[PDB]
């Protein structure tokens, strides 16, 4: 119209095809290139809020796309019958693609405010109510994928349409960065569960069909992992040759080959320290001397003998260490020694752990990935023959540990059996065992677990340990985003806000310093004593500017408890890496004059925090810490603990073979240490041998 | 308990706060309110008494001018000026084409800190750190490397400062007494940048003066000298001439090194407008070729509102989406040249 060419301003040349439309429609576009062509002429960028109407109904495509650059608004809402709008869309999704990607392959377009945002603002109504399968599928561009999808549970977006290997890395990678942010994430597949036959085949067949550039993600997959089901269900998933991929597989080539390469890059001083302490004879604390030759020797049965011929003494609860060394010398590799593991179960009514629960947890917690499947059913076989004498307490909480573990999906169910114990009610002793007890049975998931356990085992309820059996539902839901909207009970046992904020985020980044600071400002006094305990997870990122700072004014307080929660916050996150401020800081904390073991457990655990199964051949010396461990000792003078620092420093040290790092790079969380950790905080008399196991 | 509801009516309710004057080995406490007054105070205890230091403010009760306890306010308005903060969300990979000039700098702050381990273990350290400058406008792009530095502990942006030219101080003490008290909170980095004290011809306007003003900038000479230099509080100078400091100064410090920022060339300022059109997405239809083709021997920053002079006039056309029409009104920038000059002017 001539309207358009005017060259008065005034307001306005929108939604003026509105009143008139089928009359305008017998011109064309002739009689408006003159107007936007010309220069030095009024309404330029304005004609084409008119000329995006007449171009979109008409199904002409890249003239809408650049007549709408300058609107970013009339095209949300524009001419309303749905009957025209998803009609001509549908042919606007196939025409726009079609004038993309034609040179041909690529240059890509050239996120943008043009060709982006315009396909993202109709998305709107596209996501709204009708149709589907919208241009981010024909288009495959990928930054629209990251707009694509909608608020859902991400366990049904796992699948995804298969393409070739070339788009699918990219599709692959840019969907890793956009589900850092996501609860779930494509490295799922460890936790997940699932089980399903998918992520075995998917995985198996990212690599195919080349068998040689194959060895890495499938032969260094199979050597680093600790579980058997991995290699379980892999190897039905593995079609390489026929059946003899078996040697590779089982963690025992496995495990063997690595194992030799820790000695090589080792290795660990057997004969001179060990037969000086042997001239020693036995230390008087009978507490880490247990776990010393667990982890060295490995292979050797000559020191394992020497173990199992003390231990038959029977002497309190020293025999920990020594017969969890008996199956780990001989399973370092395959299979090992589980026929004669479990003899001394049975052979030694326990009637307490330190006697004969000990060998018990052996075959439990040396197991690492049986099953197999005869060690699942002989475990719970053998607790079934000892109940009474067990029995609802202290071995209860070991046990969890054979399971749950190597199975997180486990269909034996070990919960009823040891549950029907429950009756003896005391909630002293039942805090810190019933706490992993129903934790670590299994990773559940199904969401379906915590409802049956709570409601048999409260009935009511134990008015204690529901707090603990809630923090299995947020445990249960992995990095869920759950967590937060389960803090607002926020009760005055505050031992819920503690375990909410650590297990309830997995994430890369920490985003926790808010939620994390201000539950220890807002929160009572006696909670900042527990507050700590969350640095071992979200820590793990940047443990060295965090952890120390933070850590410095609590590690000088004179109270024994936020003293040990101090030194235990840096703990294993902590001894990842080295640094001069944590050697600095060793002075002046063993000169303290403050007696019990906090006084020691600052200084000593610090001494493991210079590395972590690293050296000493290669690399650093061990004159160092001799000399550190031989001037600290003379004096009180005995205080028999000065002969349990001297020995504790040397267990995660002189031990090596394991490089970790993290545990692990692939992200994980061992069980064992986020375990006992615990119990050492109300520390009485024996629940500081339960953590020497690690 | 009890104890804050039984003592908060011993000191006040409208008292009022002094400064301390002098500790007697008696016990006997010396507070001077403003101005002009003294006191015998005797409190065994809730001291402290190391950590407060003289010349510092102290509580006075009503009965009578007496202190309840001691407390660590402000501290002076030099402790002010570090905040805030810095640490922006630029990085030293945010620039290019300074790589090979920008490692040396970047590996010697990096030296202390983070990876302590081999720096301990030296026990010479090099903690020195530089000196910045360079053309034509350059040396707080030069600043734009430390923006990695900015991020990395505490860190004071500091150009002309304040207290050296306009009101002294009382001796080094201060950047000392900024020592002590990032002592706590260390490591620390002070910049210095665009050093205005010799840099101005005539100085505004007439003052006391032409001759003793040399002298309080000469106190500046001696307050970087300095008595006693030993540790950071790091120190990045960055100004035209460095001859300002006497031979005397070089002696404690810093004597490790300093760098000059060439002119960046074609392959520079292809980077560097590369990296900041980087995370922002750029338009395709604009090249980088004739934009870095077309000029010579000039910064990242002129390279990029060369382009937006183009933008400028782009709006009064009324055009917020990329049109072919500012193309050549850009090129039309390309042919109107002017970007550099200099003398020259001769036939060599």
């Amino acid at each position: 119209m001539s309207m358009s060419g005017e060259v008065a301003k005034e307001w306005q040349e929108l939604d003026d095809a509105e009143k008139v439309q089928r009359e305008p429609l017998l011109t064309l576009v002739k009689e408006i290139v003159p107007y936007n062509m010309a220069h030095n002429a009024e309404h330029e960028a304005c004609d084409l809020l008119m000329e995006i109407e007449q171009v979109d109904m008409l199904e002409k495509d890249i003239d809408e796309n650049a007549y709408a650059k300058v609107c970013l608004y009339l095209t949300s809402c524009v001419n309303y019958v749905p009957e025209p709008e998803n009609s001509a869309l549908l042919r606007c999704a196939l025409g726009v693609f079609r004038k993309f990607s034609r040179f041909p392959e690529a240059l890509r377009l050239a996120l943008m405010l043009n060709d982006m945002e315009l396909v993202e603002d109709i998305f709107t109504s596209c996501k709204d109510v009708v149709v589907q399968k919208q241009m981010a599928f024909m288009l495959g561009r990928h930054g629209v994928f990251l707009e694509l999808s909608e608020d859902v549970e991400e366990y049904e977006d796992l699948t995804e349409i298969m393409s070739n290997v070339q788009l699918n890395s990219n599709f692959l990678a840019l969907a890793r960065e956009l589900d850092i942010m996501e609860p779930k994430v494509p490295d799922d597949i460890y936790k997940t569960h699932l089980e399903n036959n998918r992520f075995g085949g998917s995985g198996s067949q990212v690599d195919s069909a080349r068998m040689n550039l194959a060895s890495s993600f499938v032969n260094g997959f199979v050597n680093a992992a600790f579980g058997q089901d991995k290699l379980l269900t892999d190897d039905g998933n593995k079609w390489l040759y026929k059946n003899k991929d078996h040697g590779m597989l089982s963690a025992a080539a496995s495990l063997g080959m690595i194992l030799l390469w820790d000695v090589d890059g080792g290795l660990t001083q057997i004969d001179k320290y060990l037969y000086s302490s042997e001239d020693y004879i036995k230390s008087g604390a009978l507490l880490a001397c247990g776990i010393v030759n667990s982890g060295v020797r490995n292979e050797c049965d000559p020191a394992l003998a020497l173990l199992s011929d003390y231990v038959l003494h029977n002497s309190n609860t020293m025999r920990l260490g020594s017969i969890f060394g008996l199956g780990l010398a001989y399973a370092g590799s395959n299979r090992e020694d589980v026929l004669t593991l479990l003899l001394p179960v049975m052979g030694d009514s326990k009637s307490s752990m330190e006697v004969a629960g000990v060998t018990a947890l052996a075959c439990g917690m040396i197991a690492v990935g049986s099953c197999n499947g005869d060690v699942t059913s002989t475990i719970l076989q053998t607790i079934m023959e000892k109940s009474e004498t067990e029995l609802k307490d202290t071995y209860a909480r070991w046990l969890p540990l054979g399971l749950g573990l190597n199975h997180l999906g486990k269909g034996e169910a070990i919960e009823a059996i040891l549950a029907a114990l429950e009756v003896v009610s005391e909630p002293f002793r039942s805090f810190a065992n019933t706490l992993v007890d129903v934790c670590a049975y299994a990773g559940s998931g199904n969401v379906l677990k915590v409802q049956q356990l709570l409601h048999i085992c409260s009935e009511h309820f134990d008015s204690k340990e529901k707090e603990e059996d809630k923090d299995k539902k947020e445990k249960k839901d992995k990095d869920k985003k759950e967590a937060p909207a389960d803090m607002g009970a926020h009760q005055g046992v505050a031992v819920l806000g503690i375990a909410l904020i650590a297990m309830g985020e997995e994430i890369g980044a920490e985003m926790a310093l808010r939620t994390f600071g201000h539950l220890l400002r807002y929160g009572e006094p006696t909670l900042r004593r527990a507050v700590p305990l969350a640095l071992a997870l979200i820590s793990v990122s940047n443990p060295r500017l965090n952890i120390l700072d933070t850590l410095s004014k609590f590690s000088h307080d004179a109270d024994p408890e936020v003293s040990y929660n101090s030194i235990f916050a840096m703990g294993m996150v902590g001894s990842g890496t080295n640094n001069a401020r944590l050697a600095a800081m060793l002075r002046q904390l063993a000169q303290y004059h403050a007696k019990d073991p906090n006084n020691l457990f600052m200084v000593r655990l610090a001494q493991g925090l210079t590395h972590l199964g690293k050296g000493t051949l290669t690399l650093c010396p061990y004159h160092s810490d001799r000399q550190l461990m031989s001037q600290v000792a003379v004096a009180g003078l005995l205080t028999v603990l000065v002969s349990f620092l001297d020995v504790r420093n040397i267990i995660l040290g002189k031990s090596h073979y394991v490089l970790y790092g993290l545990v692990a790079a692939m992200q994980p969380r061992m069980l064992v240490t986020f375990d006992e950790e615990l119990r050492p905080l109300p520390v009485s008399v024996r629940v500081g041998q339960a953590v020497d196991v690690v | 308990e009890e104890e804050r509801s039984k003592v908060d009516d011993l000191r006040g309710t409208p008292m009022s706060v002094g400064t301390l004057e002098e500790i007697i080995d008696d016990n006997h406490a010396i507070v001077s309110t403003s101005v002009g007054s003294e006191h015998y105070v005797s409190i065994l205890s809730f001291v402290d008494k190391d950590l407060l230091e003289p010349g510092c403010s102290v509580l006075l009760n009503h009965k009578v001018h007496a202190v309840i306890g001691v407390l660590m306010d402000d501290t002076d308005p030099l402790v002010t000026v570090m905040k805030v903060e810095k640490a922006p969300q630029e990085t030293y990979a945010d620039i290019g084409g300074l790589d090979n000039q920008i490692q040396e700098i970047k590996e010697s702050v990096e030296l202390p800190l983070t990876h302590p381990e081999y720096y301990e273990e030296m026990g010479i350290k090099p903690p020195k750190g530089v000196i910045l400058y360079g053309p034509p406008g350059t040396g707080k792009t030069l600043l734009a490397k430390a923006v990695a530095n900015q991020t990395s502990a505490t860190f004071l942006r500091v150009v002309g400062s304040e207290l050296i030219q306009k009101y002294l101080g009382d001796g080094p003490k201060l950047v000392r007494e900024l020592f002590r008290v990032a002592e706590e909170h260390a490591p620390s980095i002070v910049f210095i940048d665009e050093i205005d004290a010799i840099g101005t011809k005539r100085y505004d306007s007439n003052s006391g003066g032409e001759r003793e003003i040399q002298r309080t900038m000469l106190e500046l000479l001696n307050q970087l000298d300095g008595f006693d230099s030993r540790g950071d509080v790091k120190v990045i100078m960055a100004t035209n001439r460095i001859e300002t400091l006497d031979p005397a100064l070089i002696r404690p410090g810093r004597i490790d090194r300093k760098i000059e920022f060439p002119l960046p060339d074609e392959k520079t300022k292809k980077r560097i407008f590369q990296i900041h059109t980087s995370r922002m997405t750029l338009a395709d239809d604009v090249t980088l070729d004739d934009l870095i083709m077309a000029k010579d021997d000039l910064s990242g920053a002129d390279i990029k509102a060369i382009c937006t002079e183009a933008g400028l006039m782009a709006l009064r056309e009324r055009r917020m989406k990329v049109t072919n029409e500012d193309f050549k009104k850009s090129k039309e920038n390309v042919l109107y040249k002017k970007q550099e000059g200099t003398p020259e002017g001769l036939y060599l």
